[PDB]
């Protein structure tokens, strides 16, 4: 039957490498517009995304992208008449098999170059059934555990024959697909591969088959964290996911390197051809180069989209959002339809994800760019010939019909019905990679992700509007679940996310109180509870934004004991910090980035100093402000401040007099020297109105408890209890332990009025209301009769550019210095303690490194902070940074730093830097906005450089959190450093200085310290 | 009274609004050799160049969406 097959491999082959020359216009048409947007060797970064929104439209405009629409649907009937004519081409059992090798061959480098994957590596699949080719059956392995086949990988291992190179790579799946299949082999087959992931690392050889396991088992092993940890796994660590698919990412970026020098991620030298029409010298004529350079680079761009959906959902916003960019320049570089697609969604989908980032404008850009994609004329005849036909490619359209609609209520019921079409429609490329008939095919895993991304963001909306109304919300949900669940690994970002925000969906927990004030069956509530206190207990190693942010702040919202809540509201926040200390420490564990349940976490709390309180703020799932107040000797008192409405009534007119601040900063004009000073006086004197506006109205009465408790003496410990055994069950003993305590500062009726806030939750007695100011009466006379404590602030990142330390209480109170994460506080007070320093840090800051107006741009500061270093002894370079060689030696050596340029860590200390040395070195940040936190969405802890710091265990840092005059913050400096010497600390320096500053809040409140406090060596 | 007015010292960063990101995401100087087993001798005939690639795919429209339908009918 060569009849037919030896016109249809001629028919085939004219179809791809005219498909391949098509392709091959397009991409150097984009080598056109690559060195007139950003250059011959340019430089690309975030603000890159909007000339990347020009490209794709001048892809999509040019007349060849509409002429690839042609040669998909012929080598789709290519496909559809080789699996007619599959039979014959098996029963030839010739040598004329091996010209017969490139009639899947040539479309094998067809659908996965386009990324048609279910129909690619099928004909892949017959190619190894029909060929058996060595290097081949190497990338159908990957591909067949890639899709999450865990059924289809049991016939075809045992059939084919693993010779020496392939013994050691057929041996990587086995590992990994008993892994998820036994409960019991979690622990023996994960050392198996965690022998096997040092192992290729380890092997010096640059092998390309090397390489090509390189790559696929650190992306075994990186989805291996993903199941539900239990007494066995406990004491067995994990590798986590975000490392090392960076390193699974990096190692199929070096097999393009070799093959194809345009289509790597690494290289942004673009004046190389990315062209895969000469293909490498010769092979127009060899069969199995088309898989080799098919599967490679589509192998590279289904680890470039994993790492940048990965972050998405870890919180990584910094190595996302590169890692979103130069995915899609290489996908443009690549100028397939679907390659592109798949990251100009994701790039509308990550602006959908983060909020107020300065991304309203990176959304509109991009929003519109992927619809700008899709329609005809650019700024139905070319979309929907490859709609229907490939299965990963319908689920992206309709997820940008999501992204286009801003995730509606209908879209999703849109896209929920669609979905139960598209895997009907794409069940029959599906069921021919099986050979049976018998078995049932699960949906494409990217379509299942994409389902998982989309609907997880509309849940999102549901919760931000507050509704669950409607039937049919439940039955969009109970039908998005079992999308989610055919894949209980690989896949448990969507999983995890999506049980939570349905569980909340059902029960908000809005808990409607007296001080809440929102402005513009019990049966049932165990059945859930059961679950997440295993949910806890479970799944405590995975830190995923969306899952962690919603549960942990949902258990703290409903425990009863407040031990777990503290526990739970601790680990909930900062998940972008803590995910860059994992992917350093290459390795998670339940209990060294996470802590091990609630028994762990009390220990370091009693274990904090006395001292030493932690008042955090923290936003809930939802989105309303608790207050989390812990001590040692005190339970944790947590209390709902307001709503979200509130403090964005809160965070609005802030910005707005903080916009104040800098318009006439940025824009004086010609200005009046006096009415320069004078206008903006009084918005200075609007906030000495306005922080007794946030006392009274935002945090109310509750504003009293931010001052840091100490111990309660034992014969005022005797009334602690006696307020917590008349309250009848309505306070704790530990929060009635710190009212006690808290009684004397406060006034009658505010102490009246806070103790019986505590009872407007639970249960609150009558015959206690009429003994009530008794209390406060024996309260005083307990208190007088029985240093330098301090009230740490761990704000959530949305009120975190709010003076949080300049408040109407802290007027005569200075000791109230901030921090950043509660986890990273312990993780600071431990190293004090390995260390054991003192819990001040004694500095001398006579060696104390100085950075000091770089490039020499700044003016007279530069000549203004350099007479104050006259007096002393610094050393440091001005005008320049001298070497980033000599930033971490400075960091690591001397003991104080002192950074007054511009901004913070832009060109003289970026995160390179900080990530090779660690510093001991208190870091004086000095710029407007140098700690400030943009504030991102729910989860992602805000965009800022302090995370950094924390993770490089910087002890304190110096900032400034928004735009200040360079004179009065050089001012500032001078008579802060000297109140340290000439104890008085550090808190008390920035106090006295408020008083020798001409503004009293829009300048002075600006300073803020995250640390542990700076005393002067002596 | 008061003092003059001041300039203020911004960042041009904006807290990573820009990071030029730098070519480092992978090892440097990775050449590598193919490794590979079958690499066994091909074919030699008449080759349908630019011009004559057109016109093999000028035979075949292929349906109208439709091909999909066809799948599942074998």
């Amino acid at each position: 039957h060569i009849e037919k097959l030896d016109e249809l491999r001629k028919n085939v082959s004219c179809t791809v490498i005219g498909f391949a020359e098509q392709t091959a216009e397009l991409q150097q048409e984009i080598s056109e517009l690559f060195i007139a947007e950003f250059g011959v060797n340019g430089p690309i970064d975030m603000n890159s995304l909007s000339k990347l929104a020009r490209i794709t439209s001048y892809y999509a405009s040019s007349e060849y992208f509409q002429g690839l629409a042609k040669y998909q649907r012929t080598a789709c009937k290519m496909f559809i008449t080789w699996q007619t004519l599959r039979k014959e081409a098996m029963e030839c059992r010739s040598k004329d098999r091996e010209i017969f090798a490139s009639i899947p061959a040539k479309l094998c480098f067809f659908y996965f170059y386009n990324g048609e994957l279910c129909r690619a590596v099928v004909c892949l699949l017959d190619y190894i059934d029909l060929s058996d080719d060595t290097l081949a059956k190497e990338a159908a392995l990957r591909w067949l555990m890639f899709l999450g086949e865990t059924e289809l990988i049991e016939k075809k291992l045992k059939t084919w024959k693993m010779d020496k190179s392939s013994k050691d790579m057929f041996s990587a799946t086995e590992f990994a697909m008993n892994y998820l299949k036994k409960s019991e082999y979690r622990v023996e087959m994960l050392e198996k591969l965690m022998k096997l992931r040092d192992k290729v690392k380890s092997d010096p050889t640059r092998s390309f088959s090397r390489y090509e396991l390189a790559s696929y088992v650190s992306w075994l092993c990186s989805t291996l964290s993903n199941v539900p940890v239990g007494s066995a796994l406990r004491e067995c660590e994990f590798p986590d996911r975000v490392s090392h698919i960076q390193e699974a990412a990096l190692k199929s970026d070096s097999l393009v390197r070799n093959r194809i020098p345009g289509l790597a991620s690494s290289q942004f030298d673009n004046s190389v051809n990315a062209s895969i029409w000469p293909f490498l010298d010769g092979h127009q004529e060899d069969s199995n180069y088309y898989v080799h350079i098919g599967s490679t680079i589509a192998w590279h761009f289904e680890m470039r989209r994993e790492c940048a959906l990965v972050n998405v959902t870890t919180a990584q916003t910094r190595d996302s959002m590169s890692a979103m960019i130069l995915n899609l320049r290489v996908a443009l570089k690549s100028a397939s339809f679907f390659r592109v697609l798949q990251t100009t969604n994701t790039l509308a989908y990550y602006s959908s994800i983060i909020e107020e980032a300065g991304s309203e404008k990176n959304a509109k850009l991009m929003r519109v760019s992927c619809v700008n994609l899709l329609s005809s004329n650019p700024i139905v005849c070319n979309v929907c010939t490859i709609y229907p036909l490939h299965s990963s490619f319908a689920a992206e359209y309709m997820m940008s019909y999501a992204i286009h609609s801003d995730f509606s209520q209908l879209s999703i019921k849109h896209f929920n019905d669609e979905f139960a079409r598209i895997r009907e429609r794409g069940m029959s490329s599906q069921v021919l990679m099986h050979r049976d008939s018998s078995v049932r095919p699960r949906p494409n895993i990217i379509q299942n992700e994409i389902f998982g991304m989309c609907v997880i963001r509309w849940l999102t909306k549901k919760l931000d509007s507050k509704e669950s109304a409607d039937e049919d919300t439940m039955e969009i949900f109970n039908n998005a679940l079992k999308i989610v669940r055919y894949l209980q690994q690989r896949t448990t970002d969507m999983i995890l996310a999506v049980t939570q925000l349905g569980r909340q969906l059902e029960f908000p927990m809005e808990c409607n109180y007296s001080w809440m004030r929102p402005t513009i069956d019990k049966e049932r509530f165990e059945k859930v509870r059961l679950a997440m206190r295993n949910e806890m207990n479970h799944y405590g190693h995975i830190l995923y934004r969306e899952w962690r942010c919603r549960l942990f702040a949902y258990v703290g919202r409903t425990s009863r004991d407040p031990w777990e809540a503290a526990y739970a509201w601790a680990e909930s926040t900062q998940i972008g910090a803590r995910n860059a200390v994992q992917s350093r420490l290459e390795k998670c564990k339940r209990g060294l980035v996470t802590m091990s349940g609630h028994d762990r976490f009390k220990t370091c709390v009693q274990s904090m100093p006395d001292e030493m309180t932690l008042v955090q703020i923290a936003m809930a799932d939802d989105k309303t402000i608790y207050l989390v107040k812990l001590h040692a000797d005190r339970d944790p008192i947590i209390m709902p401040l307001a709503h979200y409405s509130q403090a964005v009534e809160l965070m609005d007119k802030f910005t707005f007099l903080l916009d104040e601040d800098e318009m006439i900063a940025k824009y004086p004009g010609d200005i009046t020297p006096e009415e320069f000073w004078k206008r903006r006086k009084i918005v200075d004197g609007r906030m000495m109105t306005f922080v007794d506006e946030v006392q009274k109205h935002f945090l109310g009465v509750a504003a009293s408890l931010l001052m840091p408790s100490g111990q309660l003496g034992p014969k005022a410990a005797e009334l602690a209890i006696k307020i917590h055994k008349l309250s009848k069950g309505g306070l704790l003993l530990g929060e009635a332990k710190e009212m006690v305590y808290q009684s004397k500062l406060m006034d009658a009726k505010s102490w009246e009025a806070l103790i019986l806030r505590f009872c407007e939750m639970r249960t609150t007695d009558e015959k206690f209301k009429s003994f009530l100011p008794l209390m406060h009466r024996n309260s005083v006379e307990v208190m007088n009769q029985d240093e330098k404590k301090y009230t740490y602030l761990v704000i959530c990142p949305h009120l975190s550019q709010f003076c949080w330390e300049r408040l109407p209480i802290f007027d005569e109170y200075p000791y109230v210095g901030r921090q950043v994460s509660i986890h990273s506080t312990f993780s600071q007070l431990e190293a004090m303690k390995s260390q054991e320093k003192q819990i001040p840090l004694q500095i001398d800051v006579q060696n104390a490194y100085y950075i000091l107006d770089p490039d020499n741009n700044l003016g007279e500061t530069q000549k203004r902070m350099v007479e104050y270093i006259n007096k002393f002894n610094w050393e440091g370079t001005v005008g320049s940074a001298p070497k980033s060689n000599e930033i971490s030696a400075a960091l690591s050596q001397r003991d104080a730093f002192f950074f007054i340029g511009h901004g913070s860590g832009s060109s003289v200390m970026p995160r390179s830097v900080l990530k090779q040395s660690t510093c001991n070195a208190i870091s004086l940040l000095m710029g407007c906005g140098s700690v400030r936190t943009i504030p991102q969405a729910l989860g992602f802890d805000g965009k800022t450089a302090i995370l950094d710091y924390a993770m490089a265990k910087c002890p304190l840092i110096v900032g400034c959190l928004w735009t200040v005059t360079d004179g009065e913050i050089d001012r500032f400096l001078i008579r802060m450093i000297d109140d340290c010497f000439e104890l008085r600390q550090l808190s008390e320096a920035m106090h006295e200085a408020r008083s020798k500053a001409r503004l009293k809040y829009l300048t002075g409140a600006a300073v803020v310290m995250y640390g542990l406090p700076v005393v002067a060596k002596q | 009274l008061a003092a003059d007015i001041e300039d203020d010292m911004l960042n041009l960063e904006d807290q990573d609004v820009v990071l030029s990101e730098d070519r480092p995401y992978g090892d440097v100087i990775d050449p590598a050799e193919s490794e590979a087993e079958a690499l066994a001798e091909l074919g030699v005939e008449e080759w349908d160049s630019y011009p004559p690639i057109d016109p093999a795919s000028r035979i075949g429209d292929d349906f109208n969406y439709v091909l999909r339908t066809e799948d599942f009918a074998e």
